[PDB]
RNA sequence: GUCGAAUUUGGGUAUAGGGGCGAAAGACUAAUCGAACCAUCUAGUAGCUGGUUCCUGCCGAAGUUUCCCUCAGGAUAGCAGAAGCUCGUAUCAGUUUUAUGAGGUAAAGCGAAUGAUUAGAGGUUCCGGGGUCGAAAUGACCUUGACCUAUUCUCAAACUUUAAAUAUGUAAGAAGUCCUUGUUACUUAAUUGAACGUGGACAUUUGAAUGAAGAGCUUUUAGUGGGCCAUUUUUGGUAAGCAGAACUGGCGAUGCGGGAUGAACCGAACGUAGAGUUAAGGUGCCGGAAUACACGCUCAUCAGACACCACAAAAGGUGUUAG
RNA sequence: GUGAUUUCUGCCCAGUGCUCUGAAUGUCAAAGUGAAGAAAUUCAACCAAGCGCGGGUAAACGGCGGGAGUAACUAUGACUCUCUUAAGGUAGCCAAAUGCCUCGUCAUCUAAUUAGUGACGCGCAUGAAUGGAUUAACGAGAUUCCCACUGUCCCUAUCUACUAUCUAGCGAAACCACAGCCAAGGGAACGGGCUUGGCAGAAUCAGCGGGGAAAGAAGACCCUGUUGAGCUUGACUCUAGU
RNA sequence: GAGAACAGAAAUCUCCAGUAGAACAAAAGGGUAAAAGCCCCCUUGAUUUUGAUUUUCAGUGUGAAUACAAACCAUGAAAGUGUGGCCUAUCGAUCCUUUAGUCCCUCGGAAUUUGAGGCUAGAGGUGCCAGAAAAGUUACCACAGGGAUAACUGGCUUGUGGCAGUCAAGCGUUCAUAGCGACAUUGCUUUUUGAUUCUUCGAUGUCGGCUCUUCCUAUCAUACCGAAGCAGAAUUCGGUAAGCGUUGGAUUGUUCACCCACUAAUAGGGAACGUGAGCUGGGUUUAGACCGUCGUGAGACAGGUUAGUUUUACCCUACUGAU
RNA sequence: GGUUGCGGCCAUAUCUACCAGAAAGCACCGUUUCCCGUCCGAUCAACUGUAGUUAAGCUGGUAAGAGCCUGACCGAGUAGUGUAGUGGGUGACCAUACGCGAAACUCAGGUGCUGCAAUCU
């Protein structure tokens, strides 16, 4: 009926199950990288690591890095033409990914020169 | 009342009206079971269950009426010890009413009724083998109360009633409930007693 | 009605415009009056009505976004048209496929949280209304409530562990890894890394599929902003040919064949022609097409309606038909 | 201002207006005065009216309350209690041209009365020159009766002139998408025009009032518009005048 | 479960042994347990300068909020943390005015001060919150447009009205159904009324009567029949039945309503709530004029009262007749 | 085997009730002179070197038992849903076509337990 920041945010901004408190002391370890790929995923606890709704679910691209808890960013654009608009999410909010596909560059490159002598 | 328009099919979720639509106008049937209650769980077997098919809504009073002429002949040729007819619809969903002169209303509610999905059991009792057309022929009346509806279906179980679960509790001759695990028997099961099985018991826990 | 008196009436004279005159009506003031007449300002103004002139050919819509004393206007996006650049498999997609995320609604669930509600059981249980040896701190049992305890019954837009389908993010082979070292403001104690860059090995690449009338890019300037249908999903409301949302089509902008009949139904998208098959629909007769071929069912109004004002229930039949 | 006479002028000055020498004192403009700077200029004090304070004023505008108790069956109020604003409707007067419910209740006039008239009163909401109540006569004033009279009517019918009508001469207007027969269907939900069906013969006369959602005066009622204009105050904004 | 003296259900006091049921100002939801709650200790980050970000699928400024940089502090032993109240609400352009800022810029013939003007950071108001500075009345009135928008017809729909129907607990003294039927439940009806806004203000004239056909049947009378708690009579219920009838006067504009009478009966109901190109004009709904009642006034009353212009038919069709 | 700082999932993560415990390690425990601390109170806090203990704590085992598992089979190819019809029925609803496809319920094997660095008998 209103339309404010957290509007609506009832359950996706929800929590856990049971695992209902405090941050993963590895989910704060954990090194970031001015070019991984992250995906964002808010969590109660924090709250810079709340990031405003919409790019909620969304997977980006760390391009500032200011390591001091500050998350990084990425973007990702958005409906109509894709604009696209840079968060500065925080550290305890984002999460890594499925870039898991390197391991099979790896796989390919690799096997393909043990395939070059194997020829 | 304002007829049965309020009647059987959606328009509106489900307004249970509790906690947020405060001021139901209280309900209709506040029975459930009428009959021949504290029964034996033996004794008064095999039942026969009246199931709805045609997700409707069989409103208040109306299953009030269900009641009335349900036990008028349960008992009026059968007795107090007879019938039990357990009730097993039951009313949530409080209807409304409407009523500046024609400027966006809602609903004031106006009477509880109840959803009988298409399969549902309404208004179902159970009692023994002695009483059948008994019990069948009166739910008869109900059928032709009640914007009807009708199963008047023969059953079995499980065992909310008999009931088949035949062979079986014809079968759990011996026992009743757990079974269950097994350990601090509490059910005099017989015989001897705890020793014996206390024996056995871990006899296989050990064979692990 | 009045009819010699506040009489009737000619002539002459006086009062002229927000000014006259008026036994008061907003009357009369040259058929003009809740402000005369003439000319001029003056083609006054117009978010509203009306019309808006010759052919064919191409492309082709909006009713929706935001801000306005906007509610019939306007701005602002978005749709179009034109004009054209820059260069030629770069890479592009209202699309699936593999890997990886995001969901709490359908369902499901209350001998699980919460909040509702059935019903009796067991307390070797406590505060009271009924009784008892009973009767004034009567120990002791007692009947209804009062909370457990293992059970029972059924529910939830604004409850819940569990949790779909549809849709929704990313990623893909690959400019990519792999190796060598070099730069200083960064912080590590630095042979610490970070970010960047040199020299070096292999790409046409051995799951992704499928499609390309390239692709990218810049300006500009129309109309539009009153929308309406359906199927599913829904909000209100007894309901509606009612009022309101949500995808997807559609009508408005469209003819064509079906539905007799008709914006939104079905089929089907229009340059001009010949031939051939068909969609949907139909084939006694109007009317092209069989009074075809089969097995039954129905006999005073029995009927012959995919969407519709297109209607018809509960109840009941020794009619007849199978179960 | 009110309206012959006749009678009759209740009580309210707080409110708004009006109006008096009045108030021992508070605002209150321009010039004029003082103070300070180097002045420009900015602070001062006093200062006409006016205001505010005081009084009169209602044949000036206008006003005129409300609830509790409250014996000698019963209901009852001249009783007192009260809270209260100037004052708390006085004579008088009514279902009246004011009365809501109301077709008020009782009479009265009817065979019969939502009419009349006579009554009765916590009268929605009557009332004293806003004039109160009466009232001879006057009335193209509103109502209801009675008598007479009567085609008003029961129940219509016949007669006269003129016109229709038919001829000669004279000869227009309105209006007008194109037209003009029905029944259902659908349709921008009352087709003449479309679909199905009924049917369906030249050419014309007199009448008529179903239909032409017929005709004239861009509909008396409603709304929209950044449209007016006449009146109007303690709305703005000003002005003759004073 | 322990110890009670104003306490003794407890208000409040001290001991002990386990569901996050509490608490976080304020709504609701999120969140939060060596805390994000509570008791203590120490401070003023609710700080300066910017900029970037996020928040309409967002390209618009605003408020709010996120991560940085540079300073300057707090606090801890530290690592940290702290840029306002755990997060999601709690605010404001444009001239003007005031103030805080360097003591910086100019008054344009030069100076000096006084004053004026500027620059950057704030307060002072816009709530219609994208930001005009604003009383009524018109019944004497007026204009441009609105079926985009209401009275009336029609239209859906039928709740509400009306009308039938199933079940059979009941009445009916004996019996459920002769005659009726609670509860509950299925429906028809479009002369109520209510919704709705499709048609018609870029012409539709209201209510009632008067007249005059014509249709419906949910039949009041008349025709024939069936049941009755039917002896006769007198009634009731029902079927075939719309052929045929279904009246006259007070009172009101009345529809209606209410009487007085009659008679076989004195039924209901459609046709634009039939029927002004067919009266009448009483009501309703102009200007005139009373009153009451609201208003200071102007006026205003769905209050009462009285006086108030109903135009046109030759044409087409339809008919009654006529060549 | 313990002990230190740990990751983890942190009910796939504890309860609850009994036991049992060599070696070491921690614990309990001794003690107030200082630092320091009591809304009172050396309990806690901290502050100093061995008189006495495994009794707790801890650790592990027993229940099979309460918790969640983890898997699979009926449950279940259901319930629900993507598309389709000129399908059925007054209606409510429903069936059939291809496609996705659960949850509760119960049957089982787990039990909380892996594992990091440094120590240590």
């Amino acid at each position: 009926k209103s339309h404010g920041y957290r509007s609506r945010t009832r359950y996706m901004f929800q929590r856990d199950f049971r695992k209902h408190g405090a941050v993963h002391l590895s989910t704060y370890l954990k090194v970031y990288k001015v070019g991984d790929i992250v995906d964002i995923k808010a969590n109660g606890s924090i709250q810079k690591g709340m990031p405003h709704k919409f790019y909620q679910g969304k997977t980006g691209v760390v391009y500032n890095v200011t390591k001091s808890s500050v998350g990084v960013i990425i973007n990702k654009m958005v409906g109509n033409r894709y604009l696209e608009k840079r968060l500065n999410l925080r550290v305890e909010h984002i999460k890594h990914s499925k870039c898991r596909q390197e391991f099979l560059e790896r796989v390919k490159a690799n096997a393909a020169k043990r395939a070059e002598a194997k020829a | 009342r304002r007829p049965a328009r309020c009647y059987r099919y959606q328009k509106n979720k489900p307004y249970p009206k509790s906690r947020y639509n405060r001021a139901v106008p209280d309900s209709k049937i506040r029975i459930y079971d009428l009959g021949k209650k504290k029964a034996t769980v033996d004794e008064f077997p095999l039942c026969v269950h009246l199931v709805s098919n045609e997700l409707e809504q069989l409103s208040s009073e109306a299953l009030e009426a269900a009641r009335i002429c349900a036990n008028k002949y349960m008992t009026t040729v059968s007795g107090r010890d007879a019938f039990h007819l357990r009730v097993r619809v039951h009313p949530f969903h409080v209807l409304r009413i409407n009523k500046q002169g024609m400027r966006g209303a809602w609903g004031k509610p106006h009477g509880l009724a109840a959803r009988v999905d298409i399969g549902q059991i309404i208004f179902s009792v159970r009692t023994k083998d002695s009483n059948k057309d008994v019990v069948v022929e009166g739910l008869r009346r109900a059928r032709y109360k009640f914007p009807g509806q009708q199963k008047i279906i023969l059953s079995k179980k499980w065992g909310f009633t008999n009931l088949d679960r035949p062979e079986y509790l014809k079968k759990r001759e011996a026992g009743e409930v757990k079974d269950d695990g097994a350990f601090v028997k509490f059910l005099s099961k017989k015989g001897s007693l705890e020793n014996n099985i206390r024996e056995f018991p871990e006899y296989f826990a050990a064979q692990a």
